């Protein structure tokens, strides 16, 4: 469940 | 009625600055800096725009406009403005103008109004 | 990790309507005030601060009213008894451009504070009698303003004096009192600072010239003296060689002679501009004036010998044939000469005495050769000089009137001289001896007061003294 | 969702071209994480803004290129947060946290203090209050300011909504 | 360090005052005055020392009457702390001198030949600071000789590279070509990249005036520029600036490809277009680097790319790919590069390819023009809406040219009416169009629009029949104007004085009215103004009968016949004896209608390039 | 190419003048008067290059010190911008840590270390490693 973020952390999950 | 009012030191900084009509272009303090103090009469017409100017200790007060004035009575507003501080600071100079910034303002806040000159 | 390992790397080294019944006039003014300075189209909120009691809340209104119809453009207050408050609407109305309603303006004149009093004359200045028989009252009413601390209000005064003084010219000395009158607060403006007392010399130039006899004796008053700074060493000049008489010009002359020497290039071209002038009030001087003349030529410091050379135009033109013997030594300084102004005038002179001068084909044709590198300016007078020499010589001059005429018809870009070079043409082709008739004909001789601020724009500069257009000698068509 | 395939890669995704181009013996601690791989929370970032305010690490600290560099570095080699998350909003005037949760935003310093910090002859020309915004597009001297109201309020996204 | 420096600095510093200043100044020069000036005994330390004094004295901005002889003798030494003083103070103090430049070139030529790279460098650093005549007539051939040889070091071979450049700008007619050319170009084949950046700079002023000398230099600097852009993940270290591969050379590079038309070799052009195509795809790739330093480089090196195509003209993929780079830094957050970006693009549209690629940009331009608060950038803006100014734009960038001209910054207001006015000639499908765009620079400027502006609108309106009458009655609407300029008079006061009849069946427009409105203004104007308008007031009494008894009574008037221009003053007299004198007949004569304007070249043209 | 180098102060004062023309000693003073003049006056808003008296300028500020190239009106504005930054940093590796007043009191090697990265008016060497050693091996020498 990440934040408002970059599209690599889109890739981590969430 | 007049446009501004702007005081300078030797240098060519720009110590006080106040506009009372907002048909400024922007250059005006800058027009002043390159044409006069970096010239052989007090009223100079730049681009259809009016300065007179006084030195005081090595400072310069310079007014502004482009309508047509009294010249007489600015220049006479301008030895007012002049004797104001001269009585308030003693010495017209670059520290005794550039430490007291409100003083100076506010005062010329009540001297004139909307480059019409007032009384106290 | 931890910050010690971290700040180790990191570290380096709206509610103004509301206030229209509000109880304190201070703030209601305060709020008035910065109405007029917020910049916005988002504007009875003034009716009200206008119907207030308080004189100075109106007089604030007033203005108010003008600062946000700069913004935005699309009476009864003269009437009031504040002179401040009927002084602003003056203010006021002169910026955004009847005899009895102003029954007590004058009053409030003289109730007013010094800043009230300008605007006051500044406003009443631009009005027009219709009876002089009964407004003459006004200049009456009006003189005690004279000779006020202020320099402004001696200028407004002396403004809508001068435009008031047409009357009766001898008025059992109404007339010649205020004349008399108008002299010594003039005079004692000089005591102001210098920028003060250079307004009032530009001001002084002006009236000598409309009304030459006010200041009559005070030739020595405005005599250059050393601490005088440039511009009001140049105005005290000129209005000196206003004020000279037949007999002053002896006097004016032993100082210009002095005021030669002197190291400003401005000062000294204009001393000797002067010192060529004198030559039209006073006869008796010109032929010394010219030989000092000329040995200035001799001295041939360019800047003062080109001026030195066009007044001698002027004078040639005021005299003539009286020093046609100087000519060839002024023909002597062939390739001095480089200001379009002096080019012009030896060019005429040449024009003109080519009777006398044998070679006058060869010194304008070698003007011809920088035909386009010279002035229009320069470049009309050309033209008429060598279409003078050709109706003097036309045995001997039709290749150079041909040369010319075609310069200026063929290869010219300004339409005025293409206009005159066809002109000139058509005419000596048409009809030479009426040419003759046209252009070598008897001229009006030059006379009289040599600034010569325009006569029409005089009278109109006349009504501008306390305004800018007095110090610049332009109207103010050429500045907003 | 997955955990981080060609989709990106270091010739279309920003931070990977910067972060496979920076070498250990340049920065000073491995560029390897020591947690698993994983990307920056809400949580995480209030917790490391408290951690950063509190004990004087970046409270008004001048901004810099290589500052926010190894900030980034450091905090993805410490904890496993990959570098795709200290972004700020642009234009002239404070630049808030791209990252709802990151309580830190970059306020301009006023010329007068910017110039009574470069007073004297004695002044390192390459420090980041000598740089004068060289490190940024609008050429301002920035400074890391804490605001709690940044964990409750999501001010980037409200004034700038185009990236989200 | 200096020995004796330090304290004296630390005391030149300390002083509240700059009498005080003048006065330690004067107190060393007299201290070191008497021992040069009196005392010849002297330490090469001690005279490194004093001299070091004597140049920071100079530096001050203090006179310097001595020192020059103590330097020379510095110039021979053992030690290069003694020689690089003696150096500093001989290049950065220059003096017309004789016996001094005879010493200090035996010293150059004693260096030239001590087979010390340092010396040697001192040596030719000195020779390119200085460049005096004598020193180029003394060693410009042995400089050659020194580029190429086997016992030359590189440092010595860039040296002498810059060196015999300097000389060849300073002494072009007393330097040939010579056999070395063959062995110069080839420096570009060295591993060390300084000889090359330095052989590039030598060879593209040296190609400029003999290109034909250096057609081998174009093969060698495609193929080095390609292994350049291209080896740079890894093996160039020295040369990697911010993870950008040897920008320096590779600009200067592409500045000498641009000296020679495209490689006449397909091979080398071949090349050459995979380097710029890999060139434009590197900067659309993820930065390694995120620091401003590594974005300026490979920007610098692009838009020297861009210069390199736009000079070609070829290729029209690498045109349309420069113009799309250059539209997107029109965005960018940089004003750096916007500037940039504004300036490159008005150059790509000189290419005709390119030219409606560029148009695309115009609402962009646009609103950079009335958006950026850097008046330069916004001039840019103003050369690239001229540079793209073609038949379907004219209408719309006249009118914005003129919206941003009303509230332009006046140091610039004359070129803004000179390229409004070409602009307005060049592109005019309806002269009305014209005639009205320029009376609203009339309206805006006026002290800023020309003579030549002016004129040409007269040589407009006499050439096109079909206007005329529009300019009359248009001209006439602007004079009846509360204030007009004085331009306005004067071509107003001609288009009447010559075209006033197509307008004077009109009350309104009537000869008295016309008459009484162009004398309402008269007296405003200047001396030449008012000749323009005495030449008008006798095409009137010509044109109109019923005006004549009026116009006469100004002609005779003492203002006109006593005025003391001379040219007022004869063309009254001239025309008033065409009023009474002469014949009916042969006013109209001599005032017939004005023939039309020859065909010439623009002189608004002429006016913009002469600033 | 390089017209020619200054190296002044926000106050007024000349730190480094290295010229690769010819000019009148009076030009070189209204030169210098007047490009400080341009250059102290602007800000954030405003790019690195001026436009002047037929050339440029592309100047960059660190910390009390303007750094201004002159060069003529066909040279790269961004080379020459990071030309500078490059040869500041070889400053600071030499200098270690280099200030306003190491250019004052070591105002000599300056001169030796722009004649090292420029030369007759163009750019002769950028390798940092290389003019550091450069320097490093000039130190130890007599």
């Amino acid at each position: 469940r990440m934040s408002q973020i970059k599209r690599l952390l889109s890739e981590k999950k969430t | 009625m007049i446009g501004g009012l702007f005081i300078y030191n030797h240098k060519g900084e720009v110590l006080i600055s106040r506009v009372y009509r907002d048909d400024i272009g922007r250059n005006a303090v800058d027009a002043f800096r390159v044409n006069v103090i970096h010239v052989r009469s007090p009223v100079t017409n730049i681009a259809r725009t009016s300065f007179f100017h006084v030195k005081r200790s090595n400072i310069w007060l310079a007014a502004v406009t482009k309508q047509n004035v009294n010249a007489a009575m600015v220049f006479e507003f301008l030895y007012k403005m002049c004797d104001v501080m001269a009585a308030y600071f003693g010495k017209i100079s670059e520290e005794n103008i550039k430490n007291n910034f409100v003083l100076i303002y506010e005062l010329l806040d009540e001297i004139l109004d909307f480059g019409y000159p007032q009384n106290s | 990790g931890e910050i010690s390992e971290l700040k180790a790397e990191l570290n380096n080294e709206n509610s103004f309507v509301k206030d229209c019944e509000d109880p304190n006039p201070l703030i209601r003014a305060l709020a008035v005030r910065t109405m007029g300075c917020i910049r916005v189209d988002k504007i009875e909120p003034l009716r009200k601060c206008l119907k207030d009691e308080d004189p100075y809340v109106r007089k604030t209104a007033a203005v108010c009213v003008a600062k946000l119809h700069d913004i935005n453009a699309q009476r009864d207050l003269i009437a009031d008894s504040n002179p401040m408050v009927v002084a602003n609407a003056v203010a006021a109305l002169s910026e955004i451009s009847n005899p009895q309603n102003i029954n007590k303006l004058l009053t409030a004149l003289n109730e007013c504070t010094e800043w009230g009093q300008i605007f006051i004359l500044d406003c009443l200045s631009n009005y027009n009698p219709k009876d002089d028989r009964e407004a003459q009252s006004i200049c009456e009413r009006v003189t005690p303003r004279l000779s006020h601390a202020n320099s402004a209000v001696v200028l407004s005064a002396v403004k809508v004096l001068m435009k008031f003084l047409e009357l009766l010219p001898k008025d059992s000395d109404y007339y010649n009192m205020l004349l008399k009158k108008l002299a010594p607060p003039l005079v004692t403006l000089l005591s102001g600072e210098p920028e003060v007392q250079y307004v009032a010399l530009r001001n002084i130039n002006l009236i000598v010239q409309k009304r030459p006899e006010i200041l009559k004796q005070e030739i020595k008053v405005f005599f250059v003296k050393y601490n005088d700074p440039i511009y009001v060493k140049l105005e005290k000049l000129d209005i000196m060689i206003r004020l000279a008489s037949q007999a002053n010009i002896a006097q004016v002359l032993a100082e210009l002679k002095e005021y030669a020497t002197e190291v400003d290039v401005d000062f000294v071209r204009k001393a000797v501009r002067a010192i060529g002038r004198c030559a039209i009030k006073v006869e008796q001087s010109a032929e010394r004036c010219v030989s000092t003349l000329l040995d200035l030529i001799q001295t041939k410091v360019n800047y003062v010998v080109q001026e030195a050379i066009v007044v001698i135009r002027d004078i040639f033109r005021k005299h003539p044939n009286k020093y046609e013997s100087i000519i060839a030594t002024l023909c002597g300084n062939l390739d001095s000469l480089d200001e379009p102004d002096a080019r012009a005038a030896m060019i005429w002179i040449v024009g003109e005495y080519a009777e006398r001068i044998d070679n006058a084909d060869e010194l304008l044709e070698s003007f011809l050769e920088g035909f386009h590198d010279e002035s229009t300016q320069v470049q009309l007078t050309l033209l008429t000089a060598i279409v003078k020499l050709f109706l003097k010589k036309p045995s001997e001059t039709q290749e150079l009137v041909q040369q010319v005429l075609s310069l200026a018809t063929q290869d010219s870009d300004n339409p005025d001289l293409r206009d005159r070079g066809y002109i000139y043409w058509r005419l000596l082709s048409t009809d030479p001896v009426t040419a003759k008739e046209v252009v070598l004909s008897e001229k009006p001789l030059i006379s009289e007061e040599t600034d010569l601020i325009e006569p029409t724009l005089l009278d109109e500069l006349i009504c501008h003294i306390g305004s800018l257009a007095s110090v610049y000698h332009k109207p103010p068509n050429a500045f907003v | 969702s997955r955990d981080l395939e060609k989709h990106n890669t270091a010739a279309n995704n920003a931070a990977c071209a910067w972060l496979e181009a920076q070498e250990e013996e340049e920065v000073g601690f491995p560029v390897t994480p020591q947690v698993p791989l994983r990307p920056m929370t809400y949580k995480a970032a209030v917790d490391l803004s408290h951690f950063l305010k509190e004990k004087g690490g970046l409270e008004g600290l001048i901004h810099s290129q290589r500052r926010q560099d190894i900030l980034d570095l450091w905090i993805y080699h410490t904890q496993g947060y990959f570098p795709d998350w200290q972004n700020y909003t642009p234009g002239p005037g404070v630049r808030y946290p791209l990252t709802f949760g990151w309580c830190y935003k970059l306020v301009p310093v006023e010329p007068d203090k910017v110039e009574e910090a470069n007073k004297g002859e004695n002044t390192s020309l390459l420090h980041p209050v000598s740089l004068h915004g060289m490190d940024d597009p609008e050429r301002e001297v920035l400074e890391w300011r804490f605001d709690s109201r940044l964990a409750f309020h999501h001010v980037a996204r409200e004034l700038h909504p185009e990236y989200f | 360090g200096m020995r004796g420096l330090a304290v004296f600095i630390s005391d030149i510093r300390n002083c509240k005052s700059k009498e005080a200043e003048i006065k330690r100044i004067n107190k060393e020069l007299a201290n070191i005055r008497s021992k040069f000036k009196g005392d010849k005994a002297l330490d090469g330390y001690s005279k490194k020392k004093y001299v070091c004094k004597l140049l920071f004295i100079f530096l001050l901005g203090h006179d310097i009457d001595f020192g020059h002889m103590e330097a020379v003798n510095l110039l021979s030494s053992n030690r290069y702390t003694e020689k690089q003083i003696g150096y500093l103070f001989i290049s950065v103090l220059v003096n017309s001198n004789s016996e001094l430049i005879r010493l200090i070139n035996n010293a150059i030529k004693n260096d030239l030949a001590s087979r010390n790279p340092t010396f040697m460098g001192l040596a030719l650093h000195c020779i390119a600071n200085v460049g005096s005549r004598e020193m180029a007539e003394a060693f410009a051939g042995e400089i050659p000789k020194i580029l190429v040889a086997g016992d030359t070091m590189d440092s010595v071979k860039q040296s002498a590279a810059l060196c015999l450049l300097r000389l060849y700008r300073t002494s072009p007619d007393l330097v040939p070509m010579g056999d070395w050319t063959s062995r110069v170009v080839h420096l570009l084949n060295d591993q060390h990249l300084g000889v090359v950046t330095a052989a590039t700079s030598l060879i593209t002023t040296l190609a400029q005036k003999n290109p034909e000398e250096f057609k081998t230099s174009v093969s060698l600097a495609v193929s080095r520029l390609s292994r350049i852009v291209t080896s740079a993940s890894t093996d160039l270290q020295d040369y990697t600036y911010y993870f950008v591969p040897a920008p320096w050379l590779s600009v200067k590079l592409l500045r000498l490809l641009q000296c020679y038309p495209p490689p006449e070799d397909p091979a080398v052009r071949g090349r050459l277009t995979e380097c710029l195509e890999t060139i434009l795809n590197k900067a659309q790739e993820p930065p390694k680097s995120k620091k401003v330093q590594h974005s300026n480089a490979k920007n610098a090196v692009l838009f020297e790319a861009i210069s390199l195509i736009i000079h070609h003209d070829s290729e029209p993929n690498l045109l349309v790919r420069a113009c799309n780079q250059l539209g997107q830094f029109l965005q960018h957050r940089e004003t750096n590069l916007r500037y940039l970006a504004l300036e490159s693009m008005c150059t790509l549209a000189s290419s005709e390819f390119s030219h409606e690629a560029v148009k695309t940009h115009i609402e962009t331009v646009i609103n950079a023009l009335k958006t950026e608060r850097d008046v330069s950038v916004r001039q840019r803006a103003v050369d690239l809406l001229y540079a793209m100014c073609d038949r379907s734009n004219a209408q719309q960038i006249v009118a914005e040219m003129l919206s941003y001209l009303e509230t332009a910054d006046y140091s610039i207001r004359e070129e803004i009416v000179l390229k409004v006015a070409i602009l307005a000639e060049k592109y005019a499908v309806d002269y009305t169009w014209y005639v009205d765009t320029i009376l609203n620079l009339i309206r805006i400027a006026g002290d800023y629009v020309s003579e030549e502006v002016w004129y040409r609108v007269i040589q407009i309106v006499i050439n096109r029949d079909d206007v005329q009458g529009y300019a009359a009655k248009t001209v006439f609407e602007a004079l009846q104007a509360p204030a007009c300029h004085e331009n306005l008079v004067k071509v107003g006061g001609y288009i009447l004085g010559e075209f006033g009849n197509l307008i004077a069946g009109d009350p309104r427009s009537s000869p008295l009215i016309q008459f009484n409105l162009l004398h309402s203004k008269f007296h405003l104007c200047s001396v030449p103004t008012r000749a323009l308008l005495l030449s008008t007031y006798i095409k009137f009494v010509n044109l109109f009968p019923e005006v004549k008894a009026t116009i006469q009574d100004v002609l005779r008037s003492d203002s006109q016949l006593k005025n003391a221009d001379v040219e007022l003053q004869q063309r009254a007299v001239e025309y008033l004896r065409l009023s009474t004198v002469a014949s009916t007949d042969i006013l109209a004569t001599v005032l017939e209608e004005m023939p039309p304007f020859p065909e010439r070249e623009s002189s608004i043209l002429a006016k913009l390039k002469k600033k | 190419m390089i017209r020619f180098i200054l190296i002044q102060n926000r106050a007024g004062k000349t730190r480094l003048a290295k010229w690769y023309m010819q000019f009148d000693d009076d030009e070189k003073q209204k030169l210098i008067e007047e490009v400080h003049a341009v250059v102290t006056v602007r800000d954030a808003r405003h790019t690195n290059f001026v436009e002047f008296r037929n050339f440029k300028i592309i100047y960059r500020r660190y910390a009390g010190l303007y750094f201004c190239i002159c060069v003529d009106v066909n040279d790269n504005n961004l080379a020459y911008l990071e030309a500078i930054h490059n040869f500041v940093e070889v400053l600071n590796e030499y200098f270690h840590n280099v200030c306003e007043l190491d250019l004052v009191f070591n105002f000599y090697k300056v001169y030796t270390v722009v004649d090292e990265m420029f030369l007759a008016g163009e750019i002769r060497e950028t390798s940092q490693t290389k003019v550091l050693k450069q320097l490093l091996m000039l130190q130890s020498l007599e």
